[PDB]
C-alpha cells in the first residue's frame, strides 16, 4: 500500500498534536482530585472512570501522523505500568511536558542531539538524587504503614501483607485468593512462580485484572520446542475427557500451534494456555526437572523419546491454581510429594557443595530458594460478594505498593519528591548551550505532576509549587485535604521505583521523540 | 476447511 | 491494462522527485548520528529505527513513476547489501548525489551517453585508486581490532572471530550459534556450504535474519529436476511422521513443486524447504555425491532409477543444522561416517592426482577443500537471553565485517577515503566536453557520504568537507566525539570492498538512470 | 478443490 | 474604515514574511559582485539597478501586516542612509539577520524585553569595539 | 575600518565573553553577535562563493584580513583598497538594533480592513 512520507517540522508538529491529544485526555484523572472520564462502549451505559490506564486503551485519532505520537506515547506508558505497577498517568504528564519543551527547542534551532544529551545527564542525576533522597522502608510497622496508605488506610490490610512478607520473607511470592468466610486467612503451599508469559493475549480468562488463571488444572511439560499440532491432539483429548484446563510449558511453541491453541480455547472446549519454558541451556532443563518434581509430574524430553503424543494424564502432573499474568508465572500448591521435592532441594543443595564458580552457586542458590520457598496464599475475608471484590482488590494494590516499597524504599507524594530533586540539580551544566538548555527543560518538566495534582484539585498551580518549592525536606500540599504539610506524616507516600520508573522511560520517550527526523504511515484512503 | 474431531477439536 | 506513457523531461522529473523522496527517508540515519525514522505497522506502536534497510524496504510512493524511481534506486541499495553486507545507506546517498547532478547536466543539454561514459571512467580510476590505498588486513591483531570496532570496541567478539579464522583459515566458513552457559565456545564439524539460494522467500522463518533455519533436519537429495509433487508425497508423509525438518538439494524445482512445499510450509504441516543443486554438468552429480557422502544419505538419481517416490528415510541423511541465507546455504554438523568422507576427500585428491588441466586441478581442489576444511561454531556465551541475542548479533556482525576486511583489506572510515581518492584524480578528463562534465559529477558526488555524516552531526558541512580536504593521509572528523584526528588510530575503519561496491552499484543505478528516455506504467485509475 | 490426505496434506 | 486587529505570533508572522519579502529584495545588490533587479516602470523598458535604495523605494506588499513589516525595515534603511549616506543594504541585511533570530527565539518563549536588552548591551559594547578599532 | 563586513566580524570576534543579567539576555547578546557576520556572508554568497568556509577563514586570520570577493582572493584588506568609514557601520548597526528591538517588543497590530 502506497505510503505517506513527511519530514521534519511537520512530522514534529503532528506528534506534538497527536502527543496532546493524548495526554490532555489522560491528565486530568491524575491525583486524588481527578475528573471523570467518559468512554462509550458498543452498547448500553458508557463507562465512566478516573483511571489513565482505561482511557489511556481507547485513545487512537483518524490523522496517522497524530495516532502515530499516541500510540509512542502510550507505549511508554505502558512500559512503566509493567515494571513498577503504578504511575502510568505520572509517566504520561512527563512524557508531554518533556517533549512540549523538547520540540519547542528544537524548532527555535537548537541540535537535538545534544537536547538529548541533557534530557539524559540531567535524568541520570536525578535518578541518583532520588536514590539518595529515599528512605528505607523494610520495617515491619513501615510495611502495615504501606499497605493501609495503599488500600485507603485500612488495617486489615497492613496486617494481612506484614504477616505473610514475615511468614514467606520480603521477597517470597504472595498470592490474594477469595476467601471463605468473613475472617481473612493466611497460609503457605508447595508452590513457585517463574518469570515467562503468555504467548498470546488470548488465553486471557481475567480480561480486567489481565491474567490466565486455571483452577486444579493439568500441566503439560516438554523438553521441546512443541509445534505439530498433530502431534499435541491426543493429549488435549485425554484432558478434555477430564473437565480440567491445561498449562503447557514449552521450550518454545511455534506457529499453528499456539493458533490452534488459541482457537479451541475462543471455541470453548479445553482451556489450555502455552508458555515458555524458563531459562535456557542447561538450566532450562533443569528448572523445569524441579517443576516436574514439584508437580509431580514427568518432563517429556523428546531427546530420550517420549514421542509427545504418547503422553498419557499420569504423565501431567497437577496443581492447585496456576496463574499467568503479562510475564510471570505462578504454580500454587502443586500434588507433587513433599518427599520429592525434599529430596530434590537436597540434590541442589549438595550441588552448591561442590560448586566451583561463582555464578554457579548462585544459580543453584536461586532454585534452592524457589523450590524450598513456596507461595503465600491470602484469603480475604467478608460477608458479601461485593466486599469480597473490593477486599481482593484493595489487598492486591497493597500488596503491589509493598512490594515495590520494600524493593526501592519510599518517598514523599504527591510530586514533592521530584520537586526536591530538582532543586537539588539547579547547578548541572552540559558541554555546550544545548546540552544546557536540554537540562533545564527536563528540571522543568520534573515539577509537571505536582502542578497538574494541582489544577484538579482547582488551586493556583504556580502558588501551590512555589509554596511547595520554598519549602525543604517533606514539606508538601495534601490535595485531599487542600492544605500544606509533612508529606511523610500526613500519609502520602510513594514508592521511589515507582518515580523513577516513570522518569526514566518518559525521558526514554522523550529523546526517541525529539531525534525523529522522518515519519512514514499508510495513505489516508 | 476445519476438520473436526468426534470430541470437537477444530482442527485447522 | 491501458499504459501511461512519459517521454523525456516528464520521465525524468517524476524519476528525480522520486529518488529524492526515498533518500531523503533514508539518509538521515547515516553515520552515528543518525535521527530515528518512525515506521507505521498495521497495529499497536510504530517501530522507531535507525537503520537504513528497515526504512528503505516500506518506502514506495502512490504516484506510479515516482515509484519507479524510488523502486529503481531500492533494486542497487539491495544489491550493495547483498554483495559486501553493510554500505546500503552509503550506496543510497551517493546514488542520489550522482543522480542529481546528472539529470541537472542532462537538462542543460548535455548528450547522456557522453555523461555515462564520463561516469564510468571516473569511477573505475576511483576503484584503482581506492585499491592503491587500502591497507593489508591479514594479520591476526588486524583481526581482533576490526572484530572489536564492529562489536561497539568489544575485546571478546574480535577474540572469538580470530580464533574461529585462526583454527579453520581465512577463508573457512564460519557460523554463529546460541550457547549454553555464560562462556563462549568455538569448535569445528564436519559440513560445508554451497552457493544456492531459496527458490522463493517464503520458506523464511527468520524474519529478522533473512534466512531458513532447520534444526536436526533431514535432506533430500534429487539428481533430477523435481516436478509432480505427487512423486514428493510419500517421502514428505515420512518426515511429517517423525516429526522434522527436510532440505531438499535438487536439479531444478519447477512450478507446483515450489507451490505446494510453500502452501505446505505455511499451514504448519513439514518444515520443508528446497534448494538448487550447486554446480552444472558433471560437476553438479560430483558435488551432489560429496554432499551425499558428507551427510551420510544417498543421492537418488533417476538415470539409474531409484524412482523418487519409493525413496525412504535411510536414503535421506541427516545433519545438526542448516541454514539458507539469500545465495549460500551452510549443512552444519552432519551425520555422514568420518570414514566416509576422508575416503571422498582421498579420491578426490586422486582424481588431482592424474587431472591433466588446470581447470580440473583448481575444481577438484576446490571440493577436497570444502569436504576437508569443516565449519566453525561459534557458541556466544552470556547469562540472560537478551545479552544472547545482543551477543549473537554483534557477533555476526563482526564476522561479517572481518570477513570483507580480510577479502579486500580497510580503508578511513566517515567517508575519508572517498573524498582522498577524488582528490587523487582532480587531473582525469575524457574525450569532450560532456565527458569532462560527468568525471566533475562522479568526483563532487564522491564527497556526498561526509558531508551527510556531518549534516546528522548537526555541523556545517562544507567547513568540515573543506577542513578533511585540506589534510591528507588518514585524517578525518570524529563524528561521535566531534573533532579532527587520524581516522584509522581512533578506530574508524570500513572495509575497502563497502566502499568499492557502493560506489559501483550507485554509479551503475545512475548511468541507468541518466540514459532513461521513456517510461511506461499503468493507469493511475 | 484442494485434495487432503489423511495426514494432512493440502494436495493443490 | 473597520480596523482588522492581530495579536501576538500571528502578528509576529506577518511581520516576518515582509521582512523576508522586501530584504530578499534588496540583500541581491550587496558588495562588488551584487545582481541587477529589474524595476517596471508606467511605460518604456523596465529600468534595472543594482542600487539598494531604488529597490526599497519601490517594494510594498499587497497584505497590510507584511507591507508594515517591510515599511518599518524601509523606515531605518532611509534613517541610515541620512546619517552617513551609505551603508542601507548592509543596515537591512543586518536588520533582517537580527529580527529573524529574535523571533525565532520569541516563539522558543523567551521574555522579548530581556531579548531586547541584550541585544542593546552587545550593540553597545560592539559600537566601543569599533570605535577602538578605527584608525584616524 | 577594514571593509567588506571584517570589521563586524573581528569586532564580534572580540565579544564572544560579554554575558547579560539571565538566559534571555545572553540569548540576546548571541543573536547580536551571530547577526554582526550577515554582511560578509551576504557578499560571498553574491560572489558565489562558499559563505561558511569563507566565514570560517576570515575569522581564523586576524587583523585586517579578509576576502576580495573583486578578485575572489584573501588578503589585508587596508592594503587592497577596501576600506569602510567608522561612521556608516556604525550607524547601520545602530539603526538595524533599533528596529529589531522595535519589532521583538512589538505585541499587537491594527491595520485597515482588506476591503
Amino acid at each position: 500500500a502506497a505510503k505517506d512520507v513527511k519530514f521534519g517540522n511537520d512530522a514534529r508538529v503532528k506528534m506534538l498534536r497527536g502527543v496532546n491529544v493524548l495526554a490532555d485526555a489522560v491528565k486530568v484523572t491524575l491525583g486524588p482530585k481527578g475528573r471523570n472520564v467518559v468512554l462509550d462502549k458498543s452498547f448500553g451505559a458508557p463507562t465512566i472512570t478516573k483511571d489513565g490506564v482505561s482511557v489511556a486503551r481507547e485513545i487512537e485519532l483518524e490523522d496517522k501522523f497524530e495516532n502515530m505520537g499516541a500510540q509512542m506515547v502510550k507505549e511508554v506508558a505502558s512500559k512503566a505500568n509493567d515494571a513498577a505497577g503504578d504511575g502510568t498517568t505520572t509517566a504520561t504528564v512527563l512524557a508531554q511536558a518533556i517533549i512540549t519543551e523538547g520540540l519547542k527547542a528544537v524548532a527555535a534551532g537548537m541540535n537535538p542531539m545534544d537536547l538529548k544529551r541533557g534530557i539524559d545527564k540531567a535524568v541520570t542525576a536525578a535518578v541518583e538524587e532520588l536514590k539518595a533522597l529515599s528512605v528505607p522502608c523494610s520495617d515491619s510497622k513501615a510495611i502495615a504503614q504501606v499497605g493501609t496508605i495503599s488500600a485507603n488506610s485500612d488495617e486489615t490490610v497492613g496486617k494481612l501483607i506484614a504477616e505473610a512478607m514475615d511468614k514467606v520473607g520480603k521477597e517470597g511470592v504472595i498470592t490474594v485468593e477469595d476467601g471463605t468466610g468473613l475472617q481473612d486467612e493466611l497460609d503457605v503451599v508447595e508452590g513457585m512462580q517463574f518469570d515467562r508469559g503468555y504467548l498470546s493475549p488470548y488465553f486471557i480468562n481475567k480480561p480486567e485484572t489481565g491474567a490466565v488463571e486455571l483452577e486444579s488444572p493439568f500441566i503439560l511439560l516438554a523438553d521441546k520446542k512443541i509445534s505439530n499440532i498433530r502431534e499435541m491432539l491426543p493429549v488435549l483429548e485425554a484432558v478434555a475427557k477430564a473437565g480440567k484446563p491445561l498449562l503447557i510449558i514449552a521450550e518454545d511453541v511455534e506457529g499453528e500451534a499456539l493458533a490452534t491453541l488459541v482457537v479451541n480455547t475462543m471455541r470453548g472446549i479445553v482451556k489450555v494456555a502455552a508458555v515458555k519454558a524458563p531459562g535456557f541451556g542447561d538450566r532450562r532443563k533443569a528448572m523445569l526437572q524441579d517443576i516436574a518434581t514439584l508437580t509431580g509430574g514427568t518432563v517429556i524430553s523428546e531427546e530420550i523419546g517420549m514421542e509427545l503424543e504418547k503422553a498419557t494424564l499420569e504423565d501431567l502432573g497437577q496443581a492447585k491454581r496456576v496463574v499467568i499474568n503479562k510475564d510471570t508465572t505462578t504454580i500454587i500448591d502443586g500434588v507433587g510429594e513433599e518427599a520429592a521435592i525434599q529430596g530434590r532441594v537436597a540434590q541442589i543443595r549438595q550441588q552448591i557443595e561442590e560448586a566451583t564458580s561463582d555464578y554457579d552457586r548462585e544459580k543453584l542458590q536461586e532454585r534452592v530458594a524457589k523450590l524450598a520457598g513456596g507461595v503465600a496464599v491470602i484469603k480475604v475475608g467478608a460477608a458479601t460478594e461485593v466486599e469480597m471484590k473490593e477486599k481482593k482488590a484493595r489487598v492486591e494494590d497493597a500488596l503491589h505498593a509493598t512490594r515495590a516499597a520494600v524493593e526501592e524504599g519510599v518517598v514523599a507524594g504527591g510530586g514533592v519528591a521530584l520537586i526536591r530533586v530538582a532543586s537539588k540539580l539547579a547547578d548541572l551544566r552540559g558541554q555546550n548551550e544545548d546540552q544546557n538548555v536540554g537540562i533545564k527543560v527536563a528540571l522543568r518538566a520534573m515539577e509537571a505532576p505536582l502542578r497538574q495534582i494541582v489544577l484538579n484539585c482547582g488551586e493556583e498551580p504556580s502558588v501551590v509549587a512555589n509554596t511547595v518549592k520554598g519549602g525543604d525536606g517533606n514539606y508538601g500540599y495534601n490535595a485531599a485535604t487542600e492544605e500544606y504539610g509533612n508529606m511523610i506524616d500526613m500519609g502520602i507516600l510513594d514508592p521511589t521505583k515507582v518515580t523513577r520508573s516513570a522518569l526514566q522511560y518518559a525521558a526514554s520517550v522523550a529523546g526517541l521523540m525529539i531525534t525523529t527526523e522522518c515519519m512514514v504511515t499508510d495513505l489516508p484512503k | 476447511s476445519w476438520m473436526t474431531t468426534p470430541w470437537g477439536f477444530h482442527l485447522p
